[PDB]
RNA sequence: AGCGUGUGCCUACCCUACGCCGGCAGGCGCGGGUAACCCGUUGAACCCCAUUCGUGAUGGGGAUCGGGGAUUGCAAUUAUUCCCCAUGAACGAGGAAUUCCCAGUAAGUGCGGGUCAUAAGCUUGCGUUGAUUAAGUCCCUGCCC
RNA sequence: GGGCACCACCAGGAGUGGAGCCUGCGGCUUAAUUUGACUCAACACGGGAAACCUCACCCGGCCCGGACACGGACAGGAUUGACAGAUUGAUA
């Protein structure tokens, strides 16, 4: 025997393209004219995640990507 | 003052038969007493298989076979002297196993 | 293959101290049997040792179902030089002993 | 625990047969003749049967010094 | 004319516990039951139940699609319209109370029923 | 994820959990005093195994 | 009775004695066996001795269906298998044609192994009961000189 | 023109071909009802007793387990994974 192709579905399943962003250390920290340092994104509360480990500012939660904690 | 057993197992009876008899031999020339060896009933594994790699042809069968045989001693003496009759009783294809019962 | 360098460094430490690797070809294996408490799944050593053949850093066996590697005097040069390990160190294969 | 007679064996022939094609497909290019392996509690011995024993040596006794290594690494016995 | 599970009606019958359910269900039902049920089926009761949850006083909930043909009609499932994978389509079926204890796969037909043409050259 | 669905189906018991060890085919398998063969390679290394062909 | 199997590299899955619960399929405990050691003195079936039936598609036969219960599995519906009540089909020895077989044989009757989580109407072996006919030919079929 | 054979006959036994059912092979249906084999020397044969796997057929959806070499891009980040809501047969 021999292979039928039949070659028609969905046009296309596209793949997901990882987002461009230039300078992603900068929007953690705010600046003050005397020199301080303030982090405008929270620390994790978990172990591995402690210092430098920030959350994500989602609309309505508070989300880890390095262990998936989430917060209200 | 041991109560001892060899037990002898082998898939040949010329070697293993001679092997018991170096160990009877070897054991008697010590003054020691020995009993056997008594013979346990030979085991006959047995596997039967189609010759044809396929599905064609004659059902014709091949039966192959593999015979086990098995040889017990009995000694009453001390560890060191099993030990000295032992060490020559090395042969291809027959395992000894020594137990202290 | 992607994987963890940490993976890559102890498969090339194991290859470098015996000289030899075996592999049982099972990419569902969990885990690596000489590689345990490291946790390196037999994936990992098998297609690295697959891209190390390719490179002719090793010489390939294979028997009844398993991988056999022996390692090569240019895969030996090129271990030490990604090891960082020092030129009075070598596999216990070259060792009369 | 243990195994009972049929299967030591059984699985004795099984390893012998798979260090023989083993050792078939190493050394063919040596003239591989067979392998001949005696047990023994201390030591299990294997003799490798070939034409030419330069080349299954190698030199110093590289190549054998490897093979030792893998069928302890391949059946798991002791070193 | 009001319907019964062996003596019981249904409210009674949603009232209950899947322990009492065991009792009048039979050997096959009583045994998965006391086996449990995994995350899927979980998952789907849920939909259901978040489907149903959402209907107009006077319309009919939305179908609700599944791949689990060895599901078991429970009786907070009356009621519902579940479309069941045959292999090839999801057949739409509506829970009716006289399904209580059967599976999900024996409402949706896995083959076409045959009409038999005139036979080959090769028949004799 | 992918990690929980890959080889999820459980293979503890029937055909799909037994295969040659020689060539990895799970037909013909012959488990009998745990030889774990297919016929053809136990006929193919019968002899080496110990198996004598007496009758 | 006899031949055999039994706790497995991956590999999860062994054979079961005894006590109690259930009417049965089964469920609980608690032991032995890696085996001439435990299952096991392998209390097998046909066979044998009594009882009921009485030439009636019958108490022969057991297909097809209904309702229940239990085990294997991740999952039993298109019924895995098993058990219990109920239902009770064709079939009264088989046309033309055609197969196998010469003594512990043919046939009857069970029991192991393979497949096997669940598992035999198949196959491969083993016993038990045990014959009628023949010690010839080239007529049919076929193959050689 | 001779010789031989119970995969030939003769003298027989048990039969099969008839019934119900179980299993293989054709057909006919199907999205698919995967496939090999057709006189002895195919048809309870492929050790083929397939709920999943087996699986090779159909419907739908993930994954790369595309070595190595060259070029590009890249610590001002090549790339990896993921919580919630939507989505999905699905906690892909
Ligand atoms: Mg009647
Ligand atoms: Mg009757
Ligand atoms: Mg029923
Ligand atoms: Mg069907
Ligand atoms: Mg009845
Ligand atoms: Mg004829
Ligand atoms: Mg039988
Ligand atoms: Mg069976
Ligand atoms: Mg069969
Ligand atoms: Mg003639
Ligand atoms: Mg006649
Ligand atoms: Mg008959
Ligand atoms: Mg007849
Ligand atoms: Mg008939
Ligand atoms: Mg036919
Ligand atoms: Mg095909
Ligand atoms: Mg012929
Ligand atoms: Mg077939
Ligand atoms: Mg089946
Ligand atoms: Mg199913
Ligand atoms: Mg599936
Ligand atoms: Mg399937
Ligand atoms: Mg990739
Ligand atoms: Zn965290
Ligand atoms: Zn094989």
């Amino acid at each position: 025997k021999k292979r039928k192709k039949k070659s028609c579905t969905t046009p296309k399943k596209n793949k997901h393209k990882r987002k461009k962003v230039k300078l992603a250390v900068l929007k953690y920290y705010k600046v003050d004219e005397n020199g301080k340092i303030s982090r405008l994104r929270r620390e994790c509360p978990s172990d591995e995640c402690g210092a430098g480990v920030f959350m994500a500012s989602h609309f309505d939660r508070h989300y880890c990507g390095k262990c998936c904690l989430t917060y209200c | 003052i041991h109560r001892i057993r060899i037990t002898l197992t082998s898939r040949n009876v010329k070697s293993l038969e001679k092997v018991c008899a170096d160990l009877i031999r070897g054991a008697k020339e010590k003054n020691l007493k020995v009993k056997g060896p008594v013979r346990m009933p030979t085991k006959t594994l047995r596997i039967t298989t189609r010759k044809t790699p396929c599905g064609e042809g004659s059902k014709t069968w091949d039966r192959f076979q593999m015979r086990i045989h098995k040889r017990l001693i009995d000694l009453h003496s001390p560890s060191e002297i099993v030990k000295q009759i032992t060490s020559i009783s090395i042969e291809p294809g027959v395992e000894v196993e020594v137990t202290i019962a | 293959m992607l994987m963890p360098k940490k993976n890559r460094i102890a498969i090339y430490e194991l290859l470098f101290k015996e000289g030899v690797m075996v592999a049982k070809k099972d990419v569902h294996m969990p885990k690596h049997p000489e590689l345990a408490d490291k946790n390196v799944p037999n994936l990992h050593v098998m297609k690295a040792m697959q891209s190390l053949k390719s490179r002719g850093y090793v010489k390939e066996q294979f028997a009844w179902r398993h991988f056999y590697w022996y390692l090569t005097n240019e895969g030996i040069q090129y271990l030490r030089d990604y090891l960082h390990l020092p030129p009075e160190i070598v596999p216990a294969t070259l060792r009369r002993s | 625990v243990q195994i009972s007679k049929k299967r030591k064996f059984v699985a004795d022939g099984i390893f012998k047969a798979e260090l023989n094609e083993f050792l078939t497909r190493e050394l063919a290019e040596d003239g591989y003749s067979g392998v001949e392996v005696r047990v023994t509690p201390t030591r299990t011995e294997i003799i490798i049967l070939a034409t030419r024993t330069q080349n299954v040596l190698g030199e110093k006794g590289r190549r054998i010094r490897e093979l030792t290594a893998v069928v302890q690494k391949r059946f798991g016995f002791p070193e | 004319r009001k319907f019964t599970y062996r003596g019981v009606d249904l409210d009674q019958l949603l009232d209950m516990s899947y322990e009492q359910l065991m009792q009048l269900y039979s050997a096959r039902q009583r045994r998965r039951l006391n086996r449990g049920l995994r995350r899927k089926q979980h998952s789907l009761l849920k939909r259901l139940r978040k489907a149903k949850k959402e209907a107009p006083p006077m319309e009919k909930p939305e179908v609700v699609k599944t791949h689990l043909r060895d599901m078991i009609i429970l009786p907070e499932m009356v009621g519902s319209m579940v479309g069941v994978y045959n292999g090839k389509t999801f057949n739409q079926v509506e829970i009716k109370p006289e399904m209580i204890g059967h599976y999900l796969g024996e409402f949706s037909i896995t083959y076409k029923p045959v009409k038999h043409g005139r036979p080959g050259i090769g028949a004799t | 994820g992918h990690q929980q669905l890959y080889w999820s189906h459980p293979r503890k018991f029937g055909q799909g959990s037994r295969s040659c060890r020689v060539c990895s085919n799970r037909h013909g398998l012959i488990r009998k005093y745990g030889l774990n063969m297919c016929r053809q390679c136990f006929r193919q290394y019968a002899k080496d195994i110990g198996f004598i062909k007496l009758d």
